[PDB]
């Protein structure tokens, strides 16, 4: 007798592999919760989970590609009980799809990279910012095709990430520099491509990443060269903004309280920022290539009713 | 007009290449990662043939297994193709003489002497020589060339001197020019006698060789008899114009772009580099027809095919070229 609400379902298995990320986990415990408490009855399923879904968005309210996950899976058993099967197989017709994400969702990032191969050509130095994975199985099939080029990582802070990416990789082989993320403006001109990743894509395709994707998507406009974005086609959430200002993590990103003993200052401003269509020019979807246009549409062509 | 005949003939310059050539000829040979029979053979692939006759005086087994793994004993081809065997130090013209002995050959057809690489037309040529039928019925041939412009003494092997027409470009006479690293023997002559209805006339050197003449069925008749010439230029080009046969017009043609025809290793090493540069517009290397290649092109001249691994900070000059299977190895240049 579960309840799948916190940990008694969700957080187990994020202790049981760092290859799963944090969206198909609430994609894994959300097609779990309705498999095992299944109340015979589409009422008070989609009750459950509207319940369950709400509690989860109050359980983490700062990891906000887990609302791109509580996005789209109601985007999915709305759809999955169309068909128009009375319920009575649409029981067993959504849990014969069922276990589709956890096998074809974790199949993202290597269908990623099987069409993301040419965008790093011959002698090209990539730009890479944050621990999004799906750039380093990009990275994993192109030391495993032996195609030549060189890498360098930025910061992530005050995320720390940056400097996993650059063990995660020189174990792998790839000669690499890890740079200050203070040190972009005066590299870039040598740069020649950038590949980030975000955490949820918006309305008019939305970078809600890390802390200053925006701010290296700026200089690589000033500096025109092509900002590539690497994600996947469960990414997508409603959530857009009309500024730089999404919802924040708890206050406005100007804050003026005081140190009261000995609390920590570099983390005042925010941790997320934003990106509109104007610095991106391209990004990948297990669905293909896609341009900064066609992420709007495809937002809403299951989404306005 | 149809039935485009030719003649092909390799296997004169084994003497040039002996360090070489002891197990393959001299048209086998790879100019830029493929060989150069398939150069000439898609050149008259353009000139709209309809049949091919092969001299293999040496190798000759391993000729036409070549050629049947090549696309032309496959019936789509433009020509079918045909061959000759033939013994040893069997010289040019001595071919001729022989196959005009069995008399295939009729009518027009396509004298390629060495092994050529080109860029010419086979249009304007043709009708150029078409013009001569309707100005002359003594009439006897068409040798295109080019006009090494810039370059004067750099015709490696044997520096060749024209002597020609104004108006009608009736090749007056030919007579070898010495090696002109040899200051000596400073004397060429040509006898006035035959000067008669020309009166301005033109004296050129830079018309590079490659041999390329395409002629009538009459003239290897006239070659026949005359059975002691041994060259097709050094001795028959001027037999048939010094006042012996009377009345014989032998034209030739230049052109203001490339045709060249390998003479030695060093005919081998410039235009290896002209084709590998756009010098061989439009006849360029990615096109990838022959053992249908995989080269993709890239700027400063890089030919890199497929399955080429290419290490870290190996830098890559100008004007390369590379296959698959290859990897190169850190430091390398």
């Amino acid at each position: 007798m579960s309840e799948f609400n916190i940990t008694e379902t969700y957080l187990r298995f994020l202790e049981e592999d760092t290859e799963m990320t944090m969206p198909i986990a609430a994609i894994e415990a959300l097609v779990t919760l309705l498999r095992i408490k299944t109340p015979e009855t589409a009422a008070e399923m989609i009750n459950t989970i509207k319940s369950s879904t709400e509690e989860l968005i109050k359980s983490i309210p700062n990891s906000v590609s887990l609302r791109a996950g509580c996005d789209i899976f109601m985007r999915f058993v709305l759809r999955n009980l169309h068909l128009y099967g009375d319920w009575e197989n649409c029981k067993q017709h959504l849990i014969e799809n069922g276990q589709l994400f956890v096998s074809r969702a974790k199949k993202s990032r290597n269908k990623i990279a099987e069409i993301g191969v040419d965008f790093i050509a011959d002698d090209d130095i990539i730009l890479v910012h944050g621990y999004s994975r799906a750039v380093f199985s990009l990275l994993n099939h192109a030391a495993n095709k032996f195609i030549r080029f060189r890498c360098v990582v930025t910061e992530s802070r005050p995320s720390k990430q940056g400097n996993q990416l650059y063990t995660l990789l020189e174990q792998k082989g790839i000669p690499v520099t890890l740079i200050v993320d203070s040190a972009v403006g005066a590299v870039i001109d040598k740069v020649d491509k950038v590949f980030v990743g975000a955490e949820g894509v918006a309305e008019s395709g939305g970078i809600i990443n890390l802390v200053g994707t925006y701010s290296v998507g700026v200089l690589a406009h000033n500096a025109r060269k092509p900002f590539y974005v690497v994600t996947e086609s469960h990414k997508f959430v409603r959530m857009f903004p009309l500024s730089s200002d999404d919802l924040p993590m708890a206050g406005p990103p100007l804050d003026f309280t005081r140190r009261t003993d000995d609390l920590e200052d570099a983390l005042r401003g925010p941790t997320i920022d934003y990106t509109a269509q104007e610095y991106i020019t391209a990004l990948i979807t297990d669905l293909g290539v896609l341009t900064p246009s066609a992420v709007s549409e495809e937002l809403i062509k299951m989404w306005y009713d | 007009e149809d039935r485009l005949q030719a003649v092909v003939l390799t296997d004169s310059y084994e003497t040039r290449f002996m360090p070489l050539t002891a197990v393959k000829p001299r048209c086998l040979l790879p100019l830029a990662n493929v060989p150069l029979i398939e150069y000439t053979l898609e050149f008259l692939a353009k000139a709209g043939v309809h049949e091919v006759f092969l001299i293999c005086s040496s190798h000759a087994n391993q000729i036409n297994d070549y050629i049947e793994n090549s696309k032309w004993n496959l019936p789509w081809s433009p020509f079918k193709i045909t061959t000759i065997m033939s013994p040893e130090a069997r010289c040019t013209g001595d071919v001729m003489r022989d196959l005009d002995n069995r008399g295939i050959i009729t009518g027009d057809f396509i004298l390629v002497s060495g092994d050529v690489l080109t860029n010419i037309d086979f249009s304007k040529m043709l009708e150029f020589h078409k013009k001569m039928h309707l100005q002359d019925k003594d009439h006897i041939s068409t040798m295109c060339l080019s006009k090494a412009s810039t370059y004067p003494k750099t015709r490696t092997i044997e520096p060749a001197a024209f002597v020609l027409d104004k108006s009608t470009s009736r090749c007056i006479y030919y007579q070898d020019l010495p090696l002109p690293s040899s200051r000596e023997k400073t004397s060429i002559q040509i006898d006035p006698e035959l000067l008669d209805n020309v009166d301005e006339f033109v004296i050129r050197n830079d018309l590079i060789d490659c041999r390329i003449d395409i002629c009538t069925s009459h003239v290897p008749l006239i070659f026949q008899e005359n059975f002691d010439y041994q060259s097709l230029r050094t001795d028959f080009v001027k037999g048939v114009i010094s006042s012996d046969i009377l009345g014989k017009h032998i034209y030739a043609y230049l052109t203001d772009e490339y045709a060249v025809r390998v003479e030695s290793w060093q005919t081998y090493d410039t235009i290896s580099q002209d084709f590998l540069g756009r010098w061989c517009y439009p006849l360029v290397l990615d096109s990838n027809i022959q053992d249908d290649q995989t080269y993709s092109y890239e700027s400063r001249h890089i030919y890199k095919e497929k399955d080429v691994v290419l290490a870290q900070s190996c830098k890559i000059g100008k004007c390369t070229a590379i296959g698959s299977g290859t990897k190169i190895g850190e430091g390398t240049k």
